[PDB]
Order: structure tokens, then C-alpha cells, then sequence
């Protein structure tokens, strides 16, 4: 450590799979199943063993113009012309599928989907999957900004309007109030410079293996208890692995540029973790059939972890209101929201053939070395 | 070759006839920062080469260039009417092994950019 | 001491996390991001300009020495008397005793030895919002976390400005040991820190390896080079 | 042909006063125009050394890559693009063609719109 | 229509005095005006050598160089412009069409400024 | 004036040795049109620099001009 200067260990061990994007989405021309494992073999080493008269069916074939109808995969095109996806020629990387199953009722027709597209993990400048720093940031933004909204407020937390213009200021001003608390002599006291989580420095995780990186399917529960496969196939990762980062306070004095009272929080991190988890999301939870309820030091990271966990709102209906206000024409929430008393209307719960359980859920915690 | 001398004017006429949704330039320059990041960085060594025929690590590079635009075209419908409209995948099989066939690419490629920028708002 | 001398402090200066320092903002090339990175104008190599370097340590030493005398050194002439020893000031010690340099990246064929193609990675971030939650896209362009960098800096043993009211002399070898002690203390002050940019959202998490001194203008004085390699030693 | 008019002078005092206001202080900054001035000085020091009346074909292609940098920097901000509009910079641009006197008559009109700029604008001078 | 009161030396005068001083000396130095002293020399010595009564073509050039590289300094500092503004001299500069005569009376006037700012302060030895 | 005897005697004063025995040229850039065939835009950077108030955390901009690096310049020195 240092003298002025204090760091932490952040330890994440993932209970769920956990699923950070990268804005990349593979299609069904680039990738081809093999049982349960769908192999990844490097895009320009099996066009550069391919001779240069085929090259221009390769080039109209994953460009789809004509022919096949934007759904055939990579088999489709090999298998006449017998090129050998050998993963010794072609050095990329293989990897399992946790399900596949169907909807309910949906036209009974029994369809039966496949794997078209599959969303990708972010990945290091080698190829190894890894956590970024600004995403566990923005989590620890999320806690101590429900811990102090959660716990007690002056007022209960009420969204004022209809519109989504007055919905988007309303956010904007309340984390202004609760985190410009530095006092800088001249300045404005809502300058970016006044805030609180300038001195809280969160690093990267360590480069892991890509050795384990499911592919999951998103199932959308109930409260009968009937999920339905969505087509939205994405590599996730899996339960086991330890993502250990670095957190540093800062303990120069307030108006400096420094949070002597974060370091006092993040002592007291995993009971916070649990006095938020069950006053948000623990009620919720047991109200769907089949869940189970853990008390835990439980945090939620990453995309597919539904909106209660990106937010500070307290009330149901209260977020019925704010969910009809960018969406309402598809599926009516405000009516359905008051029926059975739940929002949001499902539950991001997944499956690897063995159990269901959610999408997203880490098990948190720190400890003060030097 | 379709490259003309003075390519400034027939890259803004390609930008001029992209296709458009009832808004306008489905295609956004942000859809094709992994196309340009790649094409920035082919500039710069065949900047700094001396010899006239490439390097065989400068015709390695180029052809996984051509894989990109491929593989990049092939699952975003707004990007391979651009690549066939400007003639991109065209122009790459003419540089076998010349330099000068490959600055005289770059330059025309930066000048798309220049008026897919300029010709629309929504770009800052 | 007994004589006029120059130190070498050599080493080698590793990216852990990815480095932006980002003083570009418009001179960069015509297809690149909104917030570019440092380049060499000629090789388009990454660099650390060292002024960056400079000011970043000087930013930090000035904390740890204010939280240790409790007082709030406001701006630059105002530090202590063993910041502005080493690095410059416009009052008494008119010029620096060290000479940081500008350091371009070194290993671009072990980068390419392995499966790197790009020497910057392009990043893509979010802002999101707590309440019907939206978001807001931004790219980050830095430099990938394998990049190595040949760091050096020299140190000046002579009599300085004297001032117009002072008899001149040479610093003793005792003072030497307490300079060498607060760059060491300095760089490691700096291996918890981020060396510009972002910083608190993961950027520029930087290693020291292999520090050494030599003597590259003049003898020393004896047993005093090996112990000036012992405060590096702890980096 | 020729937007620049004789008298540039006056023409470039009229320009600069003919901007956007938004609360005094000009939308448009002389450090938006940077990349842009340090391509023009190095065209006009060698116009300015050379003799022949035509432009070398070693000089043509700078002055068609200063013409693509000025269409890329209008296009992302709306300070330097009502600018280069409001001046017909990109008109002129055009209508160089390879004749000297015509290179050198953009570059006496590019200095006196700097020069109205540090002059007519406050939070400056230093 | 000129700010010359047939006088230039009392009007030379009357504007050094009135220059803004500062807590130690005046803000304006002889080292910024150097770039415009040296230009203003080679208008006196070509105009001076013409015998016609109108300037030539190229003559005509290097006013408008001149009138521009007063407005620039004017621009990026403060005591130059509190100068300008004071003796009346970018007004001027406007009302030399291509007189020969209003030509060089802006040259005897400019010189009257100068030793005036020699003269009424130390640190110019 | 009070500098060493080696130094007076190369250099040059006021007082004994009069003139000095070296003569130093100015000297100009060279390899111009080589920069230019590798790349070179212009033959000068501009680097923005940035000093930071330790109050407010404000930002104080400049710009520096500076000659870029693998500039060559010929050398030339005369004894007598």
C-alpha cells in the first residue's frame, strides 16, 4: 500500500453466466456446430488455404446476395466441396452450448429454432476474454446510489411526469445532488470535477483463457412458470471462474479531490451488497414459482440482468410509468402491472441443461491488502 | 482500374447516391471503424517503404484487409451497398504488388469519409 | 561531493492496462476517432511525451508531502524544498537537475510476433441512465496492454544557480542518497496510479523493470554508485 | 469564378462579423482551424519560392488533399461548417485549377480572416 | 478626414501620455512593435523614390499587408490594441487609397510615436 | 572573463585572448525532400500542452511548435 493511498482487492466469483458485449454479433456463415460444440476457426486462415477458384463462390456466399437465404450455415457451402475444417490448419477455438429450447404455444406447432446469430464477449487485442474497469464502476455506482435511496429517503422516490423528456431530467438531477459533494473553492458546485467518484480508481481484471465461454439462450419466466427460447443466442461465460480486479481510494482531503468517507464505504461493501439485496430484489424474486431465495452478498453485472438492476427506483408501479413511456404499443404495462403486482413482467433466467438459474449474478468480496 | 485522376469528384457523387430509409444514410461512419482502422495503418507502411514492389508481409496485409470487408459486408445490410457501389472490392485485386496502386487507394478511400461526414447531419 | 558528474537512470516501461494519454485532439489522421492518441509524426509510433510523465510525478510527490506536513502546496514555487530541488522552479533553483525525455514504443515486431494487428485497440463505452434507462455511445482509442517502452531520464551533479547573495558549493554525497530516494518513492507512487486519461475507469495501470544507474560523464566518488542502486532497487 | 474580390480586406471584415453570437463569445475558435493553418503555410511557402505559372504536379496534389481535409473538418463541426459557408472556402478551393496567382490570392485571403478573428473576439489574447 | 491635427508632434504628444500605465512602468514595451516598425521602413524608403503623385500597383500591395499585420498584432495583445485604438491608426490606414502625400504623412507620424515612447520612461537606456 | 584557461583560449574574451580559435556556422535543414518522400506533411509539429491549477482542476492550454525528429542538419566548425 501506500501512505496516502490505499488499495483493495475486489474478488467477482460469477454464480450465473455472466455477458459483457462488444457490439460484435457472428452470423450463421462463419461458425458450424459439431454435436453440442460449436467451433470458431479463424475468418482469413481458411480463405488463404482455399484455392483462388473458389474464391469468388466464398465471396458471394457469406456476402448473401443469391443462392442460399441468409440462414444456411457454414455447412451448407463446405460440404460438396469437401474443404476440412481442421482445427490444426485453422488455429481458432471450440467451445459448448449450455440449451436450446423451444417457445410455448407459439403459431399446436412445435418449431424448432436454431442457432443464427450469436453475440460475442469482449475480447483482449490477442483474443483472450477479459472484464473491462468501466463496467464494475458502474456498478458500484448503482449501490451506493441505492443504499442511500433504499435505506431512507426525506422523500419517497416518485417519477413526476409522462413524457420521457421529464423522465431522462429527473435522473440526471438527483445523481448531480447526491454526488457533486466535493466544494471546490471557485467553481460551479455541479462542475464534473465536484464529484465523488473521482477518487475511486478501478482497474481492468486480468486477461483469463477462452477455454470456458458458453453459449446460453434467453428464457423469459413467468409467473405461471413457462419460459419461451427467444432467438438470442449469446456467448456468455460460465459458473467457476474468479475475476479478481483492483480498487484504490484516495484519502487526500474533501475539495482536493478526495473521499475520505469511500474508503469507510468500501470496508463495509459486501453489507451493503446484502442490505440492498433484500430490499430490491429479494421480494421480487420469491414471488415467481421454482426460485429459490439467497440472501448472499449478491451483485448483478453485465448485460441481461433486467431493469431493476441499472436503476434506483423503489416502487412497482412506479416503474410502469417509465417503461410505457419509450414503449406501450407493443404490450401494455401500466393495466398488467396492477394484476399481478411484478415489474418487470419477466425474469432473465437461463439454462446449461442441469439447473435454471439467472442471468448475471456474481457473489462479492473485498478485502484490505497491501 | 475505376479510379479516375481526379477521384475527389467521383466519391462524392457514390455518397450522393447511398440509399436512404425515410430518414437518410442507413450506412453511418461508425458501422466501419473496424474498416478504417485497418486501412490507417496499411497507409502507414507503405508510407514509409522505400521499394517500389511490396513487402510479402505488404501483400499479407492486404489480403486480410479484403477478408474484412467481406466478413464485415456480409452481416450489415447498409455496408455492402456501399463496398459495391464504390467499387471497393473491385480496386483491391488490381494492387498485386505495386505501391503506388496502393496510396492511390488510400487516398480515395479518406475521401469518402471526408464527404460521408459532410453530406448529412447527425454526425457531431 | 569532489566533482562534476552525470547519471544515467535506464529501464523499461510496461503497459499493463490500456494507455491513453490523448494529447492529439485534431492533429491526428482524417479516418480516426474523435479522441486520438499521442503519434510520432514521422514513424507513427505511439509515444509518452514526457511532460506527462514530468508533471504526473510532480503532481504526486506534492501530495505525498503535503499530507505529511499538513499544509496545501497551491501551485508550483510553492512546493518543498525537495520537490523544487529536482524539479525546477522560477524562485532559487532556477533550473532542474533531471532531463526526462520523449520515449517511442520499442517492441512493434514482438507485437507482431504474436496475433496483434493493430497497435491501438478501439474501445466502445456506454453511459446509461437511472431512470428509463437509455444510452449514449462513445469510442476510445489506446494503446494495446503489451506495449513496451524505453524509459530513461539523467541526473546533474554541479554547483546550480547559486543565487546573488550565497557562496557556492557542490551538493555531498549524503544529499545525493536523498534525491535518489524521493525518485524511487516517486515511481512507485506511480505504479498505483495511471499516467493520463481516464484512470479511474481502468486506463493506464504502468510497470517499472530493470532500473539501474551508471556514470556516464565523470568518476564518482567510490561506494556510492551501488548504493544509489539499492534505493532503485525498491523501485 | 473569382468569389474572392478585390479589396479582400473589406470583403474578410464583413465575414467575421457575420457569425453566430451564442452569448457574445463566437462559436467558432481559432484552435478548430489549427490542422487546417498549418497545411496552408507550408502550401504557401512553396507557391511562393516556385517561378513557372503552372502548378508542378508535385504541388496540385497537395492543394487537392488540402480541399478533402476542409470537407472533413466542416463536416463534424458546426462552428467551422457555417464558417467555411459563410467565407465560400471550398468554392475557391475548387476553381484553383493549376494556375499560381490563383493559389497565391486564396492565401492572402486565408490571413486576413485569421487576422479578423483574434481582432473582433474577446476570451483572447494571450 | 484625418486624425493628423497639423501638428503630429503635440498630437505625439498627447497620446504617450495617455497611454494606461501600470503598478511598475507602461504595458506596451518598443519589443512588440518591432514586426510593424520594420515593415513601416520599407513603405518610407519605396514611397520616398516614386516621383509620380499615385502609388504604384505594387506599391499599393504592401498597404494592405501592413493593414492586415496591424489588425493580427492588434488581435493578440492588450497594450497594442489600448495603442491602436489610442493614436487612431487602423482608421488611417483606410483613408490611403493611393495617395503618395497621405502616405508619408503616416510615416512622419508613426516615427513621432516612437520617439516620444523612448523619451517619457526609462528601460529603454 | 573568469572562466578557464583551456576555455578563454578557444571560446575567446576580453582581456588576454582576443579572439577565440573556433568559428561555429549556422546551419540548415538538408534532408528536406528525404522527409517528404517518408511522409512529412509539414516540416514542424504542434504540440498542445496543458497546465493544470491545483485548486479548481481547470485546464490552461498552449501550443508549442517544435522541429520533428530525424531532422538532419550539417555541422561545420573551423580551427585555426
Amino acid at each position: 500500500m501506500n501512505t496516502y493511498l490505499k488499495p483493495f482487492e475486489l474478488t467477482l466469483r460469477c454464480l450465473g453466466p455472466v455477458f459483457i458485449g462488444s457490439g460484435e454479433k457472428r452470423t450463421s456463415k462463419e461458425y458450424h456446430v459439431e454435436g453440442d460444440r460449436v467451433y470458431f476457426p479463424d475468418m482469413e486462415l481458411l480463405y488463404a488455404d482455399i484455392p483462388a477458384h473458389k474464391r469468388k463462390s466464398f465471396e458471394a456466399f457469406v456476402m448473401n446476395t443469391d443462392g442460399a437465404q441468409a440462414t444456411a450455415p457454414l455447412k451448407e457451402w463446405v460440404e460438396p466441396n469437401a474443404v476440412k475444417l481442421d482445427p490444426a490448419k485453422h488455429r481458432g477455438y471450440e467451445v459448448k452450448i449450455g440449451s436450446i429450447e423451444p417457445r410455448r404455444a407459439s403459431r399446436m406447432t412445435r418449431k424448432k429454432l436454431t442457432l443464427n446469430e450469436i453475440h460475442a464477449f469482449i475480447k483482449d487485442p490477442l483474443g483472450r476474454p477479459y472484464v473491462p474497469g468501466s463496467t464494475v464502476k458502474g456498478m458500484l455506482r448503482s449501490i451506493y446510489l441505492q443504499s442511500l435511496v433504499h435505506k431512507r429517503t426525506a422523500q419517497p422516490v416518485r417519477v413526476p411526469g409522462h413524457q420521457t423528456r421529464e423522465h431522462r431530467q429527473y435522473g440526471e438531477r438527483f445523481e448531480r445532488k447526491e454526488l457533486r459533494k466535493s466544494g471546490r473553492p471557485n467553481t460551479r458546485p455541479q462542475d464534473a470535477v465536484n464529484d465523488l467518484f473521482q477518487a475511486i480508481r478501478v482497474t481492468d481484471s486480468p486477461a483469463l483463457r477462452t477455454s470456458d465461454l458458453l453459449i446460453c439462450q434467453k428464457m423469459d419466466m413467468n409467473v405461471h412458470g413457462k419460459p419461451d427460447g427467444l432467438p438470442l443466442f449469446r456467448e456468455c461465460l460460465a459458473p467457476g471462474t474468479s475475476i479478481s480486479h483492483r480498487v484504490v481510494v484516495d484519502t487526500s482531503p474533501t475539495a482536493r479531490g478526495g473521499w475520505r468517507e469511500g474508503e469507510r464505504f468500501l470496508e463495509t461493501l459486501a453489507e451493503t451488497a446484502a442490505s440492498v439485496n433484500q430490499a430490491r430484489y429479494a421480494e421480487y424474486r420469491a414471488m415467481y414459482p421454482g426460485v429459490n431465495a439467497i440472501v448472499g452478498p449478491i451483485v448483478y453485472l453485465g448485460g441481461g440482468a433486467g431493469y431493476r438492476s441499472k436503476t434506483f427506483v423503489t416502487d412497482q408501479d412506479d416503474m410502469a410509468k417509465v417503461l410505457d413511456a419509450q414503449f406501450g404499443k407493443v404490450v401494455k404495462h401500466v393495466d398488467k402491472t396492477r394484476e399481478l403486482r411484478v415489474s418487470p413482467l419477466v425474469l432473465k433466467r437461463t439454462k446449461i441443461d442441469n439447473i435454471c438459474y439467472e442471468m448475471g449474478q456474481c457473489e462479492l468480496s473485498i478485502r484490505r491488502a497491501e | 482500374s475505376v479510379i479516375q485522376d481526379d477521384y475527389v469528384k467521383q466519391a462524392e457523387q457514390v455518397i450522393r447516391g447511398l440509399p436512404k430509409k425515410n430518414g437518410d444514410f442507413e450506412l453511418t461512419t461508425t458501422q466501419l471503424r473496424v474498416l478504417l482502422s485497418l486501412t490507417a495503418q496499411l497507409f502507414d507502411e507503405a508510407q514509409l517503404s522505400s521499394d517500389q514492389n511490396l513487402s510479402p508481409a505488404l501483400r499479407d496485409k492486404v489480403q486480410y484487409l479484403r477478408v474484412r470487408f467481406v466478413y464485415q459486408a456480409g452481416r450489415e445490410k447498409a455496408v455492402r451497398v456501399f463496398v459495391e457501389r464504390a467499387g471497393l472490392l473491385d480496386e483491391l485485386a488490381q494492387i498485386g504488388d505495386s505501391r503506388d496502386r496502393l496510396l492511390k487507394f488510400c487516398h480515395y478511400m479518406e475521401a469518402l469519409v471526408a464527404y460521408k461526414k459532410f453530406l448529412d447531419p447527425k454526425e457531431t | 561531493t569532489t566533482s562534476y558528474a552525470k547519471i544515467e537512470i535506464t529501464g523499461t516501461l510496461t503497459v499493463l492496462t490500456g494507455l491513453q494519454i490523448g494529447a492529439g485532439d485534431g492533429f491526428s489522421a482524417i479516418g480516426a476517432v474523435d479522441k486520438p492518441v499521442v503519434r510520432d509524426p514521422l514513424s507513427r509510433l505511439p509515444m509518452i511525451p514526457g511532460t506527462s510523465l514530468k508533471g504526473k510525478v510532480r503532481t504526486l510527490l506534492s501530495r505525498q508531502y503535503g499530507a505529511d506536513t499538513e499544509t496545501f502546496y497551491r501551485k508550483p514555487n510553492e512546493d518543498h524544498a525537495h520537490i523544487r530541488r529536482l524539479f525546477g522552479d522560477t524562485e532559487e533553483y532556477m533550473t532542474g537537475r533531471l532531463v526526462f525525455r520523449d520515449t517511442k514504443l520499442t517492441n512493434k515486431d514482438d507485437l507482431e510476433a504474436r496475433g496483434a494487428k493493430t497497435l491501438t485497440e478501439v474501445k466502445f463505452e456506454n453511459a446509461i441512465n437511472r431512470v428509463t434507462a437509455k444510452a449514449n455511445l462513445r469510442q476510445m482509442e489506446r494503446v494495446i496492454p503489451g506495449s513496451e517502452f524505453a524509459f530513461s531520464l539523467v541526473y546533474e551533479v554541479s554547483f546550480g544557480t547559486p543565487g546573488e547573495e550565497q557562496k557556492a558549493s557542490l551538493p555531498s554525497s549524503d544529499e545525493i542518497i536523498e534525491d535518489f530516494n524521493a525518485i524511487a518513492r516517486g515511481l512507485k507512487l506511480l505504479e498505483l496510479d495511471y499516467l493520463g486519461g481516464s484512470g479511474t475507469r481502468g486506463y493506464g495501470q504502468v510497470k517499472f523493470s530493470n532500473l539501474k544507474a551508471r556514470a556516464a560523464v565523470g568518476a564518482l566518488d567510490g561506494s556510492l554508485l551501488e548504493k544509489l542502486n539499492h534505493e532503485l532497487a525498491a523501485v
